[PDB]
RNA sequence: CGCAAGGCUGAAAAAUUGACGGAAGGGCACCACCAGGGGUGGAGCCUGCG
């Protein structure tokens, strides 16, 4: 029965705003690149540096 | 939970068999007469952590008393950059609490003779308060500089070369206010993965001892306390062997947290002679105890009469690095393997080892005369989880 | 005291590496030039 | 431990650990001297004597 | 008055910054703390490591002005990030842990 | 026929002979071992399953049903054993795909790709990029329509493009395990076109997926287009003659 | 080389068109199509900004 | 901080892997080279 | 090598198996240990997909390689008695 | 490959030119005076900072 059912919104390759639930990116654990470097936050041991 | 052991006798040994054999195990009845202490110790429940953190898919539980553990081991992976790790040039750092009395060879002779059968390499980092590199007078731990330069070569026996070996202190400790305590940071790189030990044959003769070489070290103390233990330890000798050397090392003090104190105040010694047949090399350790004062003379006269008490007694290897040397070649290939002890070498713990071997399903050993020669036959399982590339 | 072993044993004992067991003006032209 | 180089040494009398070197007198420290009975519950406490004009509790 | 004057004035006061005193100025002061004082100066004339409001209260209840420290609630809040979330990023796909009930 | 991840086979490795649904996997370019689908024609790829533990480098074979009424050659994939593990890293390709709302310049507001602000606040910063090739990153969540977002592209995108992120969702095997015993009596768990032929349902076919004939017409652009101020501003000898 | 490589190796790969639920917004411009737009626009800009100097 | 982290991670891992194949190549290149000078010269003198 | 044409060997560890370009030499090059004198040599796989025929410890005849690392010398020519570009068009199956 | 790579050790000065001021007299300032203007601060919304 799993295999003939439904495959899920994961397992889809491309999944748009109205196939999943609401907030269901929050509960995944993906990876994905970033775009650019980040500031650096200032730290009280850049500060002292 | 499926195989069952009682005591805390030779515990490490029997949990680091269970991880390479694949048995799972269950070891009851910790500390049964301990009214005071019941349950594990926190030397024991640290390597238990240590053990989880480099193997992957083993199952620890300790119950509610503290006194029955059950393990179900997994795969040795190591420090993979997936699971254990960020990058597979990282170490795994393992921090072991302030109320540790053991020295760290309790930790790095079952994690060194579990290291060759790993998947990827090994990079553990012992730091923490309670990290003795010392000998400890506790169960009598052998010192680092003892523990490398006396079993490491034995791998180097075995065909897991030594090349690859990092074993590297950045802190030096003794024990200090008792026997808690520690603080000197280790670290060891494990990058050689066989996947059998050869059947090495230790059967001729180790007759001429040729060289003694060895470690006198001072954490915390004046650096004449090895120089007056030299002196000591080659007025010993100096009636048996020309060549005795001893290497002098010297650390300020480590520092742990309550705000840090200085801890780890102590000195010793650490003797080897090397035969100058084969791989064949006596070692004996004394350290001060931690919070005696002794002169260091008598330290130095202490090691020597150990050394040359070992010397007298050993066939070919002596009893603290009996254990590793008969457990991989255990692990070696469906064949025997020959080993020279001394008669008087055999000893509870590697009679115990035995009985553990027999119980968890390697075949027996094979005494004959020749001191006697224990014929060990391999059971050919090797590491399990390796990348054929 | 003699323990002051030497440089190259030094090298192999107390280092990160463990010992392993199998090791035991003349001329004119020449001037100019 | 009382020198002349104008400091006194605290040592641990088991390994001889100096506990710590303290700079005290502006001259060369003559004498030294602890107080004997813990009754009063300070025997750790001791006097400094210097050629600087100074005793130091 | 100016940052610098004032600095100059309270090192003054504290005597860290005044003329070079004589033998004889030394004996009257062993005849006749300071550190307590310093560490207020020096949390005082450096007012950037705290956040503050310039306004102060909008309205006075008199009954029985540093209102936090952004630095060392950053080097907090990363150092809680490098307990759990980068923990959790190295052991992605790690099964079985000890399991220590007591 | 080729053989579908998810889909049962029966591995002869060791002594044993276990039916497992494994799961086919390339190794990317030696970086992330992606899950594929099928197992591709005429190519070593990865598997992985749940079965019994053999010390590498030994050789199996792998079959799909120990029937004699196949009408042709019953072995169906062989190989040799690279590793064993626990915890397998396989990872499957999943794109988040949006749609752009409002264009500007370089920075294109994108609608139809998450829910809630919550969701773009955990996915700021991230590498977006168009169908057409231009990159861009999330920037910044949108108030007013909830779910919608402001990402700053390279270039100027187009309201025909399609805005896609590139997540990477692990993916576990299944801890099935029939042993086949033969001697005694088995069930053979089946595969997904027997399943299909046999409860009665067709295969899912996306018409969106399905390859199409692509009508390009030829691109013609506008002329260039000079504004008034500059047209009289320039001088005399490059002056703008248009009658 | 080119003779160590199959027919399979050799098969191109197909163009997925436009969702037929998004047809009227014209064609999915692909990186040929962006490549076109691009260079339009940079030489617009280049005429322009030459025209800006002079 | 999972950008911070994972831009870290990304240049270290990528240092490494480049330094260790620079190092794989040039030592096959080197004994490689070493082998086949070895056999021109001692071909060439026959 | 010693007299003859080609020369038998075992693999011992196919070297750059984690390069990340696919047909890069450092991805096809091979290191085997001659059987007659004992020396471990490199040797060019012809191809990325038929690197996945040679497996560790299996018996490897090579030839010369007559024409990106300049300087490996030797080609693999056959895999456990079948020849590896048979191998590669699917004509045989190895024995192991 | 060789040197670097051996622990009277155990965490927290210079000056003939230097150290600090005071009094007098100048210059400048919408962080000063003087003359006015305008915010914020009252109610609601919300980015951001703590």
């Amino acid at each position: 029965a799993e295999l003939v059912a439904k495959r899920a919104w994961t397992l889809a390759g491309e999944a748009t705003a109205a196939d999943r639930p609401v907030n269901s990116l929050l509960g995944e654990d993906m990876e994905f690149d970033h775009v650019g470097k980040p500031v650096p936050v200032v730290t009280e041991e850049v500060s002292e540096s | 939970e499926f195989l069952r052991f009682t005591g805390h006798r030779a515990f490490t040994q029997r949990l680091v068999l269970a991880t390479l054999y694949g048995r799972p195990i269950h070891i009851s009845k910790i500390r049964s007469s301990s009214a005071t202490n019941p349950g594990l110790a926190p030397h024991e429940i640290s390597f238990l952590r240590l053990l989880e953190s480099v193997t992957n898919g083993s199952i620890i539980d300790v119950s509610y008393s503290g006194t029955t553990i059950t393990y179900q081991p997994g795969l040795i992976t190591g420090t993979v950059p997936g699971m254990n790790a960020s990058l597979s040039s990282d170490a795994i750092e393992h921090v072991i609490p302030a109320t540790n009395t053991r020295g760290i060879t309790y930790f790095l002779i079952p994690l060194a003779l579990l290291a060759p059968f790993s998947k990827a390499h090994l990079n553990v980092r012992f730091t923490g308060p309670g990290v003795i590199t010392s000998a400890t007078h506790g169960a009598r731990d052998l010192s680092i500089d003892t523990f490398r330069t006396a079993v490491l070569p034995l791998y180097g026996l075995f065909g897991i070369p030594p090349a690859r070996i990092e074993l590297r202190v950045l802190q030096r400790s003794c024990a200090g206010p008792g026997g808690k305590g520690g603080g000197g940071i280790v670290e060891m790189r494990f990058a050689s993965q066989v996947r059998l030990p050869k059947t090495l044959h230790l059967n001729r003769r180790p007759g001429k001892v040729r060289r003694i070489r060895g470690v006198a070290y001072c954490t915390g103390v004046a650096a004449s306390h090895n120089n007056r233990m030299i002196t000591a330890a080659r007025g010993v000798l100096n009636q048996l062997v020309s060549d005795v050397h001893i290497a002098a090392q010297y650390d300020p003090a480590p520092l742990v947290a309550e705000q840090k104190k200085k801890t780890g105040i102590g000195f010793g010694l650490s003797l080897v002679a090397e035969t100058s047949a084969e791989g064949v090399i006596y070692a004996a350790d004394e350290v001060a105890p931690p919070e005696g004062g002794v002169v260091p003379e008598d330290i130095g006269e202490k090691c020597a009469y150990q050394l040359l008490d070992v010397i007298a007694q050993g066939g070919c290897v002596m009893a603290a690095s009996a254990p590793t040397v008969l457990t991989l070649m255990a692990m070696g290939s469906e064949d025997v393997g020959r080993l020279r002890l001394g008669r008087r070498v055999v000893s509870p713990e590697l009679l115990e080892l035995a009985r553990d071997l027999k119980a968890f399903g390697a075949a027996s050993w094979g005494i004959r005369d020749a001191d006697l020669i224990v014929s060990v036959k391999g059971t050919g399982v090797g590491n399990v989880g390796r990348k054929v590339a | 005291a003699d323990g002051k072993m030497s440089k190259q044993e030094l090298k192999v004992y107390l280092s990160s590496r463990p010992p392993d067991p199998t090791r035991k003006p003349e001329d004119s032209a020449e001037l100019l030039a | 431990t009382s020198s002349a180089d104008k400091n006194i040494r605290i040592w641990g009398l088991d390994f001889g650990d100096c506990h710590k070197a303290l700079f005290g007198h502006q001259d060369s420290i003559l004498q030294v001297a602890f107080i004997p009975h813990n009754s009063d519950g300070n025997g750790h406490y001791f006097f400094s004597a210097s050629k600087d004009r100074t005793i130091k509790y | 008055g100016s940052q610098l004057k004032r600095l100059k004035a309270s090192l003054r006061e504290q005597g860290l910054i005044g003329p070079q005193k004589s033998k004889k100025q030394k004996r009257q002061n062993a005849n006749d703390q300071k550190a307590e004082a310093l560490k207020s100066i020096r949390e005082q004339f450096n007012p950037f490591q705290f956040k503050t409001n310039a306004r102060g209260p909008k309205f006075e209840v008199t009954t029985n002005v540093i209102k936090g420290r952004p630095e060392l609630s950053r080097a907090r809040s990363e150092e809680k990030r490098r307990q759990t979330i980068l923990v959790e990023m190295q052991r992605r796909n790690k099964v079985g842990g000890i399991i220590d009930r007591r | 026929k080729i053989l579908k991840t998810g889909d049962p086979l029966i591995f002869s490795l060791g002594w044993r002979r276990f039916q497992t649904l494994p799961i086919y996997s390339i190794w990317d370019n030696r970086t992330r071992n992606r899950m594929l689908k099928y197992t591709p024609e005429h190519m070593h790829c990865f598997g992985t399953f749940w079965g019994p533990l053999i010390a590498p480098n030994t050789s199996f074979c792998c079959f799909q049903s120990f029937s004699a009424s196949n009408p042709g050659f019953r072995i169906a994939a062989t190989g040799t054993v690279l590793s064993v593990d626990e915890s397998t890293e396989i990872v499957k390709k999943l794109k988040l795909v949006g749609t752009p709302w409002k264009i500007f310049k370089n920075t294109a507001f994108i609608k139809d790709m998450f829910n809630s602000s919550l969701e773009i606040a955990k996915f700021e910063g991230a590498a977006i990029r168009t169908v057409s090739g231009i990159r861009g990153q999330i920037k910044r969540a949108l108030s007013k329509p909830e779910g919608y977002f402001r990402a700053t592209f390279e270039d100027k995108i187009l309201l025909s493009d399609i805005v896609i992120l590139k997540a990477w969702y692990p993916v576990k095997p299944k801890q099935f395990y029939n042993p086949a015993t033969n001697l005694i009596g088995w069930q053979s768990m089946r595969l997904t076109g027997e399943i299909r032929r046999a409860e009665n349902i067709p295969t899912p076919q996306n018409p969106n997926s399905t390859y199409r004939k692509i009508e390009r017409p030829e691109r013609h652009f506008n002329p260039l287009r000079v504004p008034k101020n500059l047209a009289a501003e320039l001088p005399f000898k490059s002056q703008i003659v248009q009658t | 080389m080119s003779s160590l490589r199959h027919a399979i190796q050799r098969r191109a790969h197909k163009e997925r068109a436009q969702p037929l639920e998004r047809q009227r917004l014209g064609i999915l411009e692909k990186k040929k199509d962006y490549r076109l737009r691009a260079r339009d626009y940079k030489k617009k800009q280049a005429v322009l900004k030459s025209l800006r100097q002079k | 901080f999972i950008r911070r982290e994972q831009l870290r991670i990304k240049k270290e891992k990528d240092e490494a892997y480049e330094k260790k194949f620079k190092r794989i190549i040039a030592e096959i290149q080197n004994e490689e080279g070493r082998a086949a000078n070895e056999y021109a010269r001692e071909k060439a003198a026959r | 090598f010693g007299g003859s044409s080609h020369a038998k060997g075992i693999v011992l560890e196919k070297v750059g198996v984690e390069a990340k370009q696919p047909n890069s030499a450092i991805r096809k090059c091979v290191r085997v240990q001659l059987i007659k004198n004992g020396k471990k040599v490199t040797a060019f796989v012809p191809n990325d997909g038929c690197l996945n025929f040679v497996d560790e410890n299996d018996e490897v005849l090579l030839a010369g390689f007559g024409r990106d690392i300049p300087g490996v010398r030797f080609k693999v020519v056959k895999v456990s008695g079948v020849g590896l570009l048979a191998l590669w068009k699917e004509k045989k199956e190895k024995p192991r």
